[PDB]
């Protein structure tokens, strides 16, 4: 065994009944002084290392020649000038086995931290040496972390894309369905998570011209879907990741659940691809009040309407289409559904719930199209315009199908340089670039919507971290006002930017005018509420920033009226999986699951405490499942009333409760304002 | 949690003798030498006077001592399989190999032979000591029976899978990998069963019970080792027969829910080769906050 | 001379009740009057209770006392039968059919009447007493044994059958004629047992062991009758039914080779109703023509 | 039990030791009297019937309109003036609950015998009230049989395409394979078989953009095209049928094949995908000798020569492979394949054989295109060039994929009436029409190949029943010549319409001047070798009929380099599966495998004894699998050569006979000419 791997495990042995904390530092330093150092590849100077990174195909050279040799060693230097050591040994070895640059053989280390962090800002910056040593220092300082393949792809000649979740829209007709398997197929090869809106395929039993009970409903497609994920799995890498979705009023949403079942046949059953419930506010009641709900056929709605069942508002057209003989429909138990989600969520932790109307009461682009469904992440709530794929030799009515590029705050580290507005401005930079930078020629919709939209995802990580390592329960109404300030904060920084953006370039996103930011709406509850902090430990850990009042939110306001807005959304926290390691902090906003998790690498076991566990803040990092799902569903909604996208919230559940105690927390969630519910996961 | 999961997969893996046509194996017979039919023969008795153990006894004395119906049906079944399945594929292999007075002289050897003797009635002993009422006893008995079932049996097994691996008795190795799939399945079921047990004694008992599963596993091991010598000398292969039969030890281990003892090795490419959450009704109000 | 064919008949005869599609029942089940539904249910429950011992004590521990291997594997292959396929079948037919309360209120109803609780007493009390070498008490349980798959099992048998003579209930019926079509000849074999030991004994022991007979099968009787009326009554059936547990308690003594003990009478003829390629290698001439 | 049904069921019921077939006529009165007739819909006159029909949507306008309602009165006339009668049950219970036009509600009929061959006839005509008339004398007299698509839904506006045996090209990338799932999709939807060529797909475990190890192999591409014709299965009418075809020199030949195993996993077995196995002379040859041959990797192939390894001639190729140390190949044992593909046969009849050489040595279109792979059938055998589907918004290169168009002539009622010329003439007229009016919107090759190869398949059928009938062992010499004679005249009238067409419209197929027809080469064997026949009988047989001899080859040789050839491709003998029972024939030109089958509809029981079946020639209906397989091939291969593509060709094995016989049978059909190989059904 190494030696970083013996000193890593000698945490757990226990020295005075103490955890050996600082035993992990020590591994770092192993696990540097004995692999990394000798595995590294050295260079004469960076010239030597550029020129080999170039014509050996490991870094495209467009964006390296943007700037002199002189600007990028200067960029270098910046980024090794801040001596940045890796605090835990999970940290180092996550970055160098998932994240830094290796050979073809992978034998090497090519790219340090640094290296990666001053690659990544090079890019970012697009020429400007000023702007890509303030990306360095946003990264070298840990302040701002891209997402894992803008991370990992920035620069790269063998990169994939940049971009990491994608959603389609799936029109009813088996040229869509068809080419919705392609895009499918070529987004996966392209490394990122395809989200498919089944709702608009007509259900099981419909008539394919009149010729009647033809079709296979959502569940020959989900099949199709699964075996294109399966096929297209980033050239055997990483399995091939894809989410469909489904509203609860499709007539297919029982044999939809049914493909999660444990009991399932093979016929039905679907294994590599994630299923998402979208609930309207009127499945709620319906279940609320006991009455029997109905489920409907897509295709009679849209003969008789003309529009998509999930294209318009079941609140207001349920009665309609109930009422509606030329409507046809199934009656169903929507408590009997309810408890079956909540069962499927217990046995597999699937389906995704997404509040459609808790989505849409927010929404400030309901003009451009509802939200009518979400990423295969559960964080992703934008407008999309389903697409008219036609046949061959015909012209294609192109829609909108959701892209956001994924960027999450440090809180722990932008809180102690006090520096939120700088960071979500830089980040916001950041991810505009991305977005200008991405070009899809196999995904017609999705880069017409990255054109148009304009939408980045700007994401936090280390809530738990900074609220453990601050002495602050998360349960506690101190961090929820903590997070009520951080992200309004977060959001106010992130509009200017947005606002600044557009007047800088003369540009807004498309369809703006429309939109709540132009009108104003969406700054209401800015402009008459204050989110300072209620309680003086929270204003105090504020002290060196200006809260915005109202009074800052009015002059965002009027700025916005004047100038627009570039991105049509924003904020989305992404659950931030394994790059929150590199970081040293929690994942997400979530509470996390362990203090300290065994994980288990090759033939040996590594264990990772929580960043800044110890001794005096043991039991502020209270695990995820000891903690009461009501208040974790507080903390979410006061963090995604700030948040124009959703948030992948992962519920956490004991063995010991019941179906209806899971039921109970997502109708607290959707109480509570909650959008999307991402993961059951039990303990 | 288990016994209707661990029934229908025994279940569906029913199979007959008569599936399999044996007559094809003399093409590749005759051209072994004498070493290699002496061989092949003795791990052969070995194993069916191992098997025949468990059929009369193992298998019938631990579904008599455990409680549950479903338990004492799976347990049943795989008695049957010993006794209905096994047995007769064991006898059709020989008398398709050899003629009737080898046959005898093969198993009037075995049966005298030191090493097969000393594991055989090791193992039958364990058995004869169970008590009623008296899960301690019940749990040696189950570890000597997971012994045998995931271990025990492997030092014979890599013969024929080894030949199998290789293009040679391709019908009789058939039917050799169908029994070692069957006690795989027997050996993890009766380890779970086990391991029921171990779970409910105290933190001394549990212990003890480890000393008891180690101790029991050396002396096993111990003459393995002399019993591998013994056979696959002669025809040079006991080396990567002793790295099969470890690997196959934590195999067993690990059904007991036990760490492996023996470090990891690699095994011989030809015979790798030849191998609810409590649901609850909304009672509303639940709607509201 | 005869155990080999029965080996051959038992595998031969292997089945599981998910061979069985049971969906096509429930319309006439559903059809049924809720005393005929009753009556249904508590027969089926009755028989699992049978088969349940039968398959758990009756069949291994008869297999332990008779000797060869072969007579050994055919008895193991029965006791499986009765608790891995017939006892779990009549659960398939209560998953399909009715609702988990009546099928939980159906087991409770077995464990506290009086008639069914008797029987089993009595049966596996005989199967206990079996004395290791001692021939006597070994008949003394086969009698016993053939009694339950000969004679006790045949006031549950009656309503499947009347009902699949009237092309009622027929994927239930069709799982019932298979269990009985292995009753039948698993009565036939253990009556063969049976008689094998009764014929070394003097013409007195035979005189007693006669009387042991007699007198088992009128007090099993006489119970039946009352468990028969507590069931039937309801339905109507009550006289029709003792009429066929005479008939088959007379089959069951010809298993035992003995004669005939009631007189014969008409059944209810509804209840009569009711009843790879080989391969080649390529030679270097089949490329040349 | 229906009357007819009984009096169908005493046939089996022996009178004096003989079957009673002649109860089978009065069945037939019985099925007419009590059934048809009764449940058969009647109008005042046909201009109501055409009304209805019309106003329904049963009818199309177009074809109909062509004609005054005095011209199709005609022929409606002419078709019913015959007095057909159907002279088995089982042709009219096929005809009448296959083909016959039915109610929306499936009650009632709206079609007799008549009706269907007088609308087919004035699609046929396009406006020709003679040349319709000329039809319906031709279908009536039952001398030909347009195929089951033809004949079904010729005239319907509520139908599937004319053509349904469609070979689709699959090239080496995500795009194409994406295209050809989603052009299957299409001609599943269609109604038509789908053949796919995989040999240019790369194997396992190569590489993706310069990355090892990422290719799935053609089993994945299997997978995916597997759940797409399970998806699109006519609208829940019929499962959906696809084939796939690979080189037996791919490396992934054995996976291929492995996909048929019972042994093999569900994530390896495709349960409705058929497989063919395209085996080249050289195969054959290694075979042979016994020398070990080497599986090839596709894609190293394409890098190092910059072509497919389908593309170009193994013979010549395979040395320059195995010694290019650029091209990674595995070893193999030629003789375990072909033992592997005759067992898998055995226990499936899977996969189909087709002899490269065997086809391309006979190929009159090697110009464009060798023949690399067969349809479903295993009978269409044309040149197909692979299409470049790139990216979105980008050209795509459309090349040739196979669509030809079925149609069979019944070789007894041909004879017995002494016009082969007339009933093969019209025979291409209707099948070049039903070419010229497919258009199919979603499979562009398909399409261009259409309109430029304007191949069509004539095919034959009855010759079993026209042998046993005339006192003739299917076995026998007689038999062959026969067939060699009768073939023979096929493809010369066949060959004198397509030229006689080409002519009359001034146009040839597209690349005619580099085919052999154009060089003459085509009529090489017949302006040297007299096809007259051999035997007395078989004169005859043919009397009253001009045999063309060798100068009227030469003639037609003449006229062809003159004129051209309208179509690349004529004849194809396909199974006709059901259209054989309607046309009361023996299937194909297959020998019977039954002299009477015993069919079970619903709940009964019906028999259908061989048509003309007797006490007199009771032996000479000799069963296919009591039948010499060697003297079948010979027979077949006898037919081959006068046909231009392939014949549907099954074995017919005992179960005595094990894979060394199916391995020499294989053989004996390479050495003898043999183009493709069905089935293997087993007895
Ligand atoms: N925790 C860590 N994170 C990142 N890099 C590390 C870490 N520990 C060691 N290294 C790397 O290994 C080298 C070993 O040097 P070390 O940290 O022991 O101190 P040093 O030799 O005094 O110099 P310095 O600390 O100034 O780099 C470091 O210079 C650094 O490049
Ligand atoms: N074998 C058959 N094939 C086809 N149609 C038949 C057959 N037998 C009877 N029919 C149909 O039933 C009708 C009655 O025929 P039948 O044998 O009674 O005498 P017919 O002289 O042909 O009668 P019609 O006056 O109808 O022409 C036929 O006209 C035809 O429509
Ligand atoms: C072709 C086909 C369609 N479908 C379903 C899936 C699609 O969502 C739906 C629409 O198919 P479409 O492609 O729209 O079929 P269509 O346009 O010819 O029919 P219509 O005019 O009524 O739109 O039909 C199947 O389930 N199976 C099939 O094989
Ligand atoms: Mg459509
Ligand atoms: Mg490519
Ligand atoms: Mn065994
Ligand atoms: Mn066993
Ligand atoms: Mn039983
Ligand atoms: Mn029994």
């Amino acid at each position: 065994v190494p030696k970083w791997i013996q000193l890593n495990n000698e945490i757990m042995i226990q020295k005075d009944g103490k955890f050996q904390f600082d035993k992990d530092k020590e591994a770092v330093h192993s696990y540097f002084v004995d692999y990394i150092n000798q595995n590294t590849v050295f260079f004469h100077n960076l010239k030597e290392k550029l020129d080999y990174l170039v014509e050996n195909q490991y870094y495209e050279e467009e964006f390296l020649s943007l700037y002199s040799f002189e600007d990028i060693k200067e960029v270098f230097k910046t980024a090794y000038a801040k001596k940045f050591r890796f605090p835990s040994f999970m940290s180092a070895f996550k970055f160098y086995n998932d994240y830094a640059l290796k050979t073809n053989d992978k034998k090497k280390i090519l790219e340090r931290y640094e290296d990666r962090i001053s690659i990544v800002a090079l890019f970012f910056a697009n020429g400007d040496t000023e702007k890509a040593k303030e990306y360095v220092n946003l990264m070298i300082n840990q302040e701002y972390q891209p997402s894992t393949p803008t991370f990992l792809n920035a620069g790269r000649k063998r990169r994939g894309e940049l971009v990491s979740c994608f959603l389609l829209e799936v029109n009813d007709s088996l040229n869509d369905i068809s080419r919705a398997i392609d895009i499918s197929m070529q987004l996966s090869k392209l490394g990122g998570g395809v989200s498919l809106n089944l709702s608009k395929l007509r259900a099981k039993g419909e008539a394919i011209k009149d010729v009647e009970n033809a079709t296979k409903g959502v569940v020959g497609v989900m099949k199709l879907l699964d075996n294109a994920f399966r096929y297209a799995d980033q050239m055997g890498q990483r399995q091939g990741s894809g989410a469909a979705y489904l509203n609860i009023f499709h007539r297919d949403i029982n044999d939809f659940l049914d493909t999660k079942k444990i009991s399932a046949d093979e016929d039905v059953r679907v294994k590599t691809l994630s299923i998402g419930v979208v609930i309207p506010d009127k499945f709620v009641e319906l279940a609320r009040e006991d009455k029997a709900a109905y489920v409907f056929y897509p295709h009679t709605i849209y003969k008789e309407y003309g529009q998509h069942m999930d294209e318009m508002d079941m609140n207001e057209m349920y009665d309609k289409f109930v009422d509606n003989p030329r409507v046809k429909k199934e009656k169903i138990n929507p408590r009997k559904l309810l408890e079956k989600l909540a069962m499927l969520r217990s046995e597999s932790g699937y389906p995704y719930i997404m509040f459609q109307d808790n989505v849409n009461k927010v929404h400030a682009n309901n003009h451009i199209s509802k939200v009518k469904f979400s990423n295969l992440c559960s964080e992703v709530l934008q407008a999309s315009q389903v697409s008219s794929y036609t046949d061959y030799d015909e012209e294609d009515e192109i829609g909108l199908d959701i892209s956001c590029n994924l960027g999450s705050l440090n809180i722990l580290n932008v809180m102690e340089h006090k520096s939120i507005e700088k960071t979500v401005k830089l980040a916001t930079d950041s991810l505009t670039h991305v977005s200008e930078t991405t070009d899809i020629r196999n995904a017609p919709a999705v880069r017409r919507a990255n054109k148009a939209m304009k939408s980045i995802g700007l994401g936090a990580m280390n809530l738990h971290g900074y609220l453990a390592q601050n002495g602050i329960a998360y349960e506690s109404p101190e961090a929820r006002d903590f997070a009520n300030t951080f992200f309004m904060m977060v959001n106010f920084y992130s509009i200017q930017r947005s606002a600044e953006i557009a007047k800088e370039k003369g540009e807004t996103f498309d369809q703006y005018e429309g939109s709540t930011y132009a009108t104003g709406e969406y700054f209401d509850k800015y402009v008459s509420t204050d989110f300072s902090p209620k309680y003086e430990k929270i204003a105090n850990l504020f002290e060196g920033m200006h809260i915005p009042t109202t009074e800052d939110w009015k002059k965002l306001k009027a700025f916005v009226a004047e100038h627009g807005m570039y991105h049509s959304y924003r904020l989305c926290i992404a659950p931030t999986g394994s790059i929150s390691y590199v970081q040293s902090s929690t994942a997400s906003v979530m509470p996390i699951m362990e203090r300290i998790e065994e994980r288990t690498y090759g033939n040996s076991k590594t264990y990772y405490p929580m960043p800044g566990l110890a001794s005096n803040n043991w039991f502020f990092y209270k695990e995820a499942y000891d903690m009461d799902m009501f208040k974790v569903v507080d903390m979410i909604a006061t963090i995604q009333q700030h948040i124009d996208q959703g948030i992948s919230f992962t519920l956490f559940l004991k063995d010991t409760m019941t179906t209806r105690d899971l039921n109970r927390i997502d109708l607290y969630a959707h109480h509570r304002g909650i959008k999307t519910i991402y993961y059951a996961r039990t303990k | 949690d288990f016994t209707q999961m661990f029934y229908n997969q025994n279940v569906k893996q029913f199979w007959l003798p008569e599936e399999i046509a044996l007559n094809g194996d003399l093409l590749t017979w005759k051209y072994l030498g004498k070493n290699e039919q002496d061989t092949y023969m003795k791990v052969l008795a070995g194993l069916t006077l191992l098997d025949t153990e468990q059929g009369n006894t193992g298998m019938p004395i631990v579904a008599e001592h455990v409680d549950g119906h479903q338990r004492k049906a799976v347990l049943n079944f795989m008695a049957m399989m010993e006794n209905a399945v096994h047995a007769k594929s064991y006898s059709n292999i020989f008398m398709t190999l050899a003629p009737t007075e080898t046959i005898n002289e093969v198993f009037e050897w075995v049966k005298q032979n030191k090493y097969l003797q000393k594991k055989a009635q090791m193992i039958v002993g364990l058995y004869k000591a169970i008590q009623k009422d008296d899960e301690i006893s019940l749990f040696k008995a189950m570890v000597a029976s997971v012994y045998l079932e995931s271990f025990l049996f492997y030092s014979g097994f890599y013969y024929p899978l080894y030949f199998y691996g290789q293009g040679k008795l391709m019908q009789s190795g058939e039917i050799i990998n169908l029994i070692l799939r069957d006690e795989a399945i027997h050996g993890v079921y009766v380890g779970l069963l086990a391991q029921e047990i171990y779970n409910k004694q105290t933190e001394e008992k549990k212990a003890e019970l480890r000393e008891f599963a180690i101790d029991l596993l050396n002396q096993l091991y111990e003459n393995e080792l002399e019993y591998t010598e013994d056979l696959y000398d002669q025809v040079g292969l006991s080396h990567d027969v002793k790295k099969f039969i470890r690997y196959n030890a934590n195999k067993a281990l690990m059904n007991l829910g036990f760490d492996p003892y023996f470090e990891e090795e690699d095994i011989n490419p030809i015979v790798l080769n030849g191998l609810k959450a409590t649901v609850e009704p909304l009672k509303d109000d639940d709607f509201y906050f």
